[PDB]
């Protein structure tokens, strides 16, 4: 019934930042409210609870804040334990809705994606069905599109993503593009080439493979 | 409601300022409550926090 | 101590009921209330119902209407959440936390101080599915892979090398498609100077069935 | 409290002498409570039963 909107969705941060974040709410919910520092593959551990009161336990830099409707949260000091996702919760009236949950990552070692590209193999042909990927790694930020011209035509829909998470040696992601096909259609068209869009980068870096024996 | 309603003056018509709201009061009995409902004008009304409400 | 431990069943057919039973140990809910959270891939969390400890009511998500059922028995360290008509898009990790039963600034405050270890819960149908092995191999810095194709179920551990888990290892997370049956992709980033020479062994294993298989990358031309 | 207090007379403090009380008020969701304080002097409160109370 409460809809929670916390901003921003996604930021990223150093080490030893000053850090903010916002969770605005739809009607007014008092003070009552509770915060999380959910990390991915484990249960969230509570931080704030009516929305100043520091957790027994948690460190003492969760300076939280706000009341009424516009909730703040702020952070002193970055731990390598604070880059994970936030989120934020009421309990003023049935139901007890969560926040979208956002995301604080280390922004460092700014680069330009590095693109790849491999034909399939000769024993997936064995099996009916093509596995032709192209991968991108060594990028920063996450966000990327890939396009695929298709002889100049776009069969957007096959091309699935899966990204790793932030890395802990030079901060990067590494998203594998792969469009898979069958005999029946791979054959059919000429050029499967991907293209990738950065800012970091020069020129969009086309890779694709020769129609044939490549 | 009537249709026609002499519509000689044709000024409008009275949904959307009246609502028709039920709440529980008691009774004679202290120990007994019961669900009414009223029909009140919108300017008697004010509309607290869970806006259904 | 307050701990709160769930087994279930795990893994259950489509359309089927989910009996999750959460394990209270330490204390006991004689007045607190217990609830459900469960946590879908990405995204967010959405609150399931609510149960007293010194009485039997359940609360409600009104998304979830009538799909709820929850008990409560004589010692208060057993409670079971039942869900009924169970669809396909209920995958998340159904977490088990505590009300706070005081706090200084108010009481059976519905914040939850404790939470649980939850599990991570799959619906679909086919499932019993071998995996399937397939190389990859460029054509003429490159790299190779080991993509593992309806498997079933998670995860399949990747070896690269047994011992090249060092650099360059991007372990991407694994993929659901339409049919039901996941991929799951694998690389190991190499330079351009030590290829066709030193072997990639790649030993990709699957804990149920252990399929052992070996393969190198090809460059043909 | 600030450390001098200007102690010219040096008789005491107000501890031991006020104490907080807090009580219940309803709010929206079932069996939730929340605490309303407020600070009384020790004339005024005096303790039924059930000690702490
Ligand atoms: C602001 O509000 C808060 C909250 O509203 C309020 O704090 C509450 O105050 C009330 C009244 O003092 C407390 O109610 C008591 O709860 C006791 C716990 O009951 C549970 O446990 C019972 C037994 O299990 C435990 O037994 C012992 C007890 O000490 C324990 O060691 C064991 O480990 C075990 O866990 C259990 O039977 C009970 O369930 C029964 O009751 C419910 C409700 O009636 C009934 O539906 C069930 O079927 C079952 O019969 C429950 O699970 C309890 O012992 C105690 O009972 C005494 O009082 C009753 C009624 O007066 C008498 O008949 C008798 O003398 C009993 O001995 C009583 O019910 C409540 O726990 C507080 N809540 C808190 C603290 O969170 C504040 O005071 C308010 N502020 C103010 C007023 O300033
Ligand atoms: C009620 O008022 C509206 C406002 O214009 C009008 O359109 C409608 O005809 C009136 N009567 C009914 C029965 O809705
Ligand atoms: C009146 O009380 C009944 C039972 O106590 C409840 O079902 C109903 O929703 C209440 N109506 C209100 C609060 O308007
Ligand atoms: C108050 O007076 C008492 C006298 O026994 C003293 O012990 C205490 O330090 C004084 N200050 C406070 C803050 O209690």
């Amino acid at each position: 019934d409460i809809q929670l909107i916390q901003s921003p969705s996604s930021v990223s941060a150093s080490l030893g930042d000053r850090v903010t974040i916002t969770c605005r709410s739809t009607q007014g919910i008092g003070s009552d409210l509770a915060w999380y520092q959910a990390t991915p593959g484990t249960a969230p551990k509570l931080l704030i609870y009516n929305s100043f009161a520091l957790h027994k336990g948690v460190p003492s830099r969760f300076s939280g804040s706000g009341s009424g409707t516009e909730f703040s949260l702020t952070i002193t000091g970055l731990q390598p334990e604070d880059f994970a996702t936030y989120y934020c919760q009421h309990y003023r009236r049935l139901p007890l809705t969560f926040g979208g949950g956002t995301n604080i990552e280390v922004k460092r070692a700014v680069a330009a994606p590095s693109v790849f590209i491999f034909p399939p193999s000769e024993d997936q042909v064995k099996s009916g069905t093509v596995s032709v990927v192209c991968l991108l790694n060594n990028f920063y930020p996450r966000e990327a599109s890939v396009k695929w011209k298709v002889d100049g035509v776009l069969k957007t829909g096959n091309s699935q993503e899966s990204v790793t998470e932030q890395d802990s040696k030079d901060n990067t992601y590494s998203l594998s593009s792969t469009l898979t096909l069958s005999n029946t259609d791979y054959q059919s068209h000429n050029v499967y080439a991907c293209e990738v869009t950065h800012q970091g980068l020069s020129s969009p870096v086309t890779k694709s493979f020769n129609r044939g024996e490549c | 409601n009537v249709n026609y309603t002499n519509n000689f003056p044709n000024i409008g018509n009275i949904t959307d300022e009246v609502r028709n709201c039920s709440f529980n009061v008691t009774t004679e009995i202290r120990d007994k409550k019961q669900k009414v409902y009223a029909l009140f004008y919108k300017l008697d009304i004010v509309q607290m926090e869970n806006k259904n409400s | 101590q307050l701990h709160l431990q769930e087994s279930g069943p795990g893994l259950v057919r489509p359309s089927e009921t989910l009996s999750l039973t959460c394990d209270v140990s330490g204390g006991a809910f004689n007045d607190a209330y217990c609830s459900w959270i469960r946590r879908f891939p990405g995204g967010g969390l959405e609150w399931i119902g609510r149960i007293s400890g010194r009485d039997g009511y359940v609360e409600s998500n009104p998304a979830l209407t009538g799909r709820v059922t929850m008990s409560i028995d004589a010692t208060w360290k057993k409670i079971v959440l039942r869900l009924t008509s169970m669809t396909a898009s209920d995958t998340a990790t159904y977490f088990c936390a505590g009300e706070t039963p005081e706090d200084d600034f108010g009481y059976y405050q519905p914040y939850f101080k404790t939470w649980g270890q939850g599990l991570g819960v799959t619906v679909s149908s086919a499932s019993t599915k071998g995996p399937s092995v397939f190389p990859l191999a460029p054509c003429s810095t490159a790299a190779l892979g080991c993509l593992v194709k309806d498997y079933f179920p998670e995860p399949v551990t990747v070896s690269w090398n047994s011992g090249s888990l060092t650099s360059g290892v991007h372990t991407f997370p694994a993929v659901l498609q339409s049919s039901g049956l996941y991929s799951l992709s694998s690389v190991v980033t190499v330079p351009s100077s030590s290829l066709g020479t030193q072997t990639y062994v790649c030993n990709v294993n699957h804990k149920p069935s252990n399929t052992k298989v070996d393969k190198r990358v090809e460059i043909k031309t």
